[PDB]
């Protein structure tokens, strides 16, 4: 019964336009709770969840300042890597940073993450021990050496083991009604005649949270693992998620197929068939 | 809250 | 270096002809992050389409949710048109109410 606090940072240079754009989004589990975007006039760290309005002014001002300064460092980093690689300014380049903590039911750290990518590829990563770095090419070897020199691992490890865990506990408390809601999917099967002989049965899962779900189809108890089509789980836009899964079946045989739904918010799994009337 | 600093590459 | 966007076009609530609703365009698995997203009603660009902040996946590829208010009817057409460096031309994906 775990939870996670995660931040996603992106700097993207725009050749012809101005300075690189810097974007931050922060998540508790599947819920976006804060953001920052340097394309805003007078850009600030912003709440993306209503319950984050409980953090007072000092929180927002300190996070804004950190973000702004971090954006500046991402800009320096972009210039540094252009230099390592002798690349053109006519192309845009992208630097990404993801870090965070997973905590178990006991509130203790299960694992910490801290990793960067340049132009969509792994550049440097903090190893699971939170003490050593894995580099990729010899540009990232240089970066690794510099981080070893300023004992960067110690600073990131200390954050991930202490404040990351504590802030996760705080946000879980502040946002408990939203964050612990376990909204089960409301499910139904729809019917779409396909070719006079065949029909599509589509099983719907709507308004659920968290995103993790299983939505499966069976023919007389046999799992249709080779036949079933499904879409990626997708946000409704309101904090909940959606999914569907479908099978093509012989018209007049629809009764033999079942949709099966599992989710944290369902104490028992759902079994559904297409209801004609 | 965010990491106190980022890597200098 | 370059990954091709996947697109889903769908309503927030189950679609009912005449009732106000929200149309979503969920654009995922692309890189670089620069992308152009337009939502269309009967071939015309919809003004006031909000973009919900650009996050990313385990493979570093980007995802974003474009959304706008809409009111479906029996004959109106809605689409999402996406322009991205990985694609030669823009890809248009029409809203299907059963999807
Ligand atoms: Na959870
Ligand atoms: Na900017
Ligand atoms: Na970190
Ligand atoms: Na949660
Ligand atoms: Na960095
Ligand atoms: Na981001």
């Amino acid at each position: 019964s775990s939870h996670s606090l995660r931040y996603f940072h992106t700097a993207m240079s725009r050749p012809g336009l101005g300075e690189p754009r810097f974007i931050v989004v922060g998540y508790v589990d599947d819920t976006q709770f804060v953001s920052f975007d340097s394309d805003s006039e007078n850009p600030k760290m912003e709440p993306r969840a209503r319950w984050m309005e409980q953090e007072g002014p000092e929180y927002w001002e300190r996070e804004t300042w950190k973000a702004r300064d971090m954006g500046r460092n991402f800009r320096v980093n972009l210039r540094t890597l252009l230099g390592y690689y002798n690349q053109s300014k006519d192309e845009s380049h992208t630097l990404q940073w993801m870090y965070g903590c997973d905590v178990g039911p006991d509130g203790r750290l299960l694992r910490g993450y801290c990793q960067e990518a340049y132009d969509g590829q792994d550049y440097i990563s903090l190893n699971e021990d939170l003490r050593s770095w894995t580099a990729t090419d010899f540009a990232s070897q240089i970066s690794k050496h510099k981080s070893e020199m300023v004992d960067e691992a110690h600073q990131q490890r200390a954050y991930l083991q202490g404040p990351c865990v504590e802030w996760l506990h705080t946000y879980l408390r502040l946002g408990n009604k939203t964050l612990k809601r376990s909204d089960p999917p409301k499910a139904h099967v729809t019917h779409h005649p396909r070719s006079e002989d065949y029909v599509t049965l589509r099983c719907w899962a709507l308004g659920f949270y968290p995103a993790d779900i299983t939505l499966t189809w069976q023919l007389n108890g046999e799992e249709l693992t080779q036949d079933m089509e499904f879409v990626e789980t997708r946000p409704a836009g309101d904090g909940n998620f959606q999914k569907w899964a479908s099978v093509v079946v012989p018209l007049g045989k629809e009764q033999n197929y079942t949709c099966h739904v599992e989710h944290e918010g369902l104490p028992e799994p759902l079994t559904l068939r297409w209801e004609p009337p | 809250a965010m990491a106190p600093r980022t890597l200098l590459l | 270096i370059q990954k091709t966007p996947q697109i889903q076009v769908y309503s927030r609530h189950p679609p009912e002809n005449g009732k106000p609703n929200i149309l979503n365009c969920y654009v995922t698995q692309f890189h670089p992050p620069h992308i152009e997203i337009q939502m269309l009603k009967n071939g015309k660009k919809i003004p006031k389409v909000e973009m919900s902040d650009m996050s990313f996946s385990k493979d570093w590829s980007f995802y974003i949710l474009a959304h706008t208010e809409f009111t479906p009817t029996e004959t109106d057409t809605y689409a999402c048109r996406v322009k991205h460096a990985s694609m030669a031309e823009p890809k248009t994906v029409y809203w299907d109410r059963d999807m």
